[PDB]
């Protein structure tokens, strides 16, 4: 019912992606599709576990660096930034500016604004 | 919209218990998070476990002001409340 | 939604048949329209049955 | 004394029967396990999401 008229653009790229998708949906038997589905689910679960571990390590490192930054007592981080890192809400420039701000002034509660959603790239009849 | 705070509170208590290693009848509906055997880099792990259990996304500012399992349950209930709209 | 989900997956050629009541309020307005036929023909068009 | 050794040697020779019949029963178990995936509720959930 609500498809945004930007997903129904006919381009030279979409008329080959059509071949790919139609292969996947009509030329493959559902059994192999199912097996591939299970494997992909398992892989993505492992990837998520790895990402969570990495986020935790990042919070340690930033809590450690804010100490050098402010110099004094704060060993703290912000749960805000941990959650925003786990949900992919920061652009790389934002985390760089945040690292600098921590290492220079502490202020562990001053965070970059937010990342805005990426729009769908269009060129012309090309893609 | 209309959410059953009872079930949410029960399951939040269960998740906290199972996460820390404390028996369920010890974690009181008003017990804070440092007194129950948790620091600062462990109130975020139980936040992650809560999101994983309920499959919702926690708002971040409201997660900076969580101190009692009651407020955690209330945040989660408010998230589940506004889902379709 | 369940009807469409079934038809598109092929699992509809092996379900037990069904009966459904479509109650529409009494309409004697100046219109020749009827949303029973409209809804069911829209369902027959969405799935190409 | 006698009957126990007799049933034991028949046990061993039917184990022989099993050794000369291992690949067939193995591939039978394999095709049974393969046909076991495509009758769960998981597989109908998958078909409906597809
Ligand atoms: C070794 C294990 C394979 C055994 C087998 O029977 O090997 C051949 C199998 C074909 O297996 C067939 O797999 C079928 C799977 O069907 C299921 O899936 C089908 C969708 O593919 C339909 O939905 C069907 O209704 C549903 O039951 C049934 O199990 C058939 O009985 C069975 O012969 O192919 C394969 O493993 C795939 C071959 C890949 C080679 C490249
Ligand atoms: C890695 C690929 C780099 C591009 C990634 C951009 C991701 C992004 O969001 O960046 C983060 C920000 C973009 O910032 C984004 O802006 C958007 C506006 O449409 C929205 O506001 C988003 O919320 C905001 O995050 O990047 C920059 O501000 C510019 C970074 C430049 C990166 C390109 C470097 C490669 C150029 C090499 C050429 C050198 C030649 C001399
Ligand atoms: C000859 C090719 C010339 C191309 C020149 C270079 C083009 C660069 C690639 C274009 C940017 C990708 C656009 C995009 O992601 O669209 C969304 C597409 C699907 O297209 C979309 O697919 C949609 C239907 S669906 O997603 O397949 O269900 C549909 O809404 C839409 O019409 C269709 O565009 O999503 C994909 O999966 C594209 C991934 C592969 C692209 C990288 C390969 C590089 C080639």
């Amino acid at each position: 019912t609500d498809i945004p008229w930007a997903e129904k653009r006919w381009t030279l790229f979409s008329t080959v992606w059509y071949l790919v998708q139609q292969l996947r949906f009509v030329g493959t038997p559902p059994a192999l599709r199912y097996v591939a589905f299970l494997g992909w689910r398992a892989l993505m679960f492992q990837v998520y576990a790895a990402h969570k571990a990495l986020v935790l390590w990042q919070c340690k490192l930033d809590a450690g660096l804010a100490r050098i930054g402010s110099g004094g007592a704060t060993a703290t981080f912000s749960k805000t930034m941990a959650l925003r890192r786990l949900h992919w809400r920061n652009s790389p420039l934002a985390e760089a500016l945040y690292a600098l701000n921590l290492y220079k002034t502490g202020r562990v509660h001053l965070l970059p604004p937010v990342a805005k959603p990426i729009p769908r790239p269009t060129f012309f009849w090309l893609f | 919209a209309a959410v059953d705070k009872a079930k949410v509170l029960e399951d939040v208590r269960s998740i906290i218990s199972t996460q820390l290693g404390t028996e369920l009848e010890k974690v009181a509906p008003e017990a804070k998070f440092v007194d129950l055997g948790a620091d600062s880099l462990d109130t975020v792990e139980i936040m992650m476990a809560l999101e994983e259990k309920f499959e919702i996304a926690l708002e971040e500012e409201g997660a900076e002001k969580i101190a009692t399992v009651q407020d955690a349950a209330d945040m989660i209930a408010a998230q589940i409340a506004a889902k379709g709209n | 939604g369940s009807l469409v989900c079934q038809i598109y997956s092929g699992l509809f050629n092996k379900q037990i048949s069904k009966n459904i009541l479509l109650v529409n309020p009494k309409t004697t307005s100046n219109n020749l329209v009827d949303y029973n036929v409209l809804l069911i023909q829209a369902l027959a068009g969405e799935t190409e049955m | 004394p006698l009957t126990r050794a007799v049933l034991a040697v028949v046990r061993v020779r039917e184990l022989l029967r099993a050794l000369l019949l291992l690949p067939f029963s193995a591939v039978g178990g394999a095709v049974a396990a393969w046909q076991g995936l495509f009758n769960s509720q998981r597989y109908e959930n998958f078909l409906m999401s597809e």
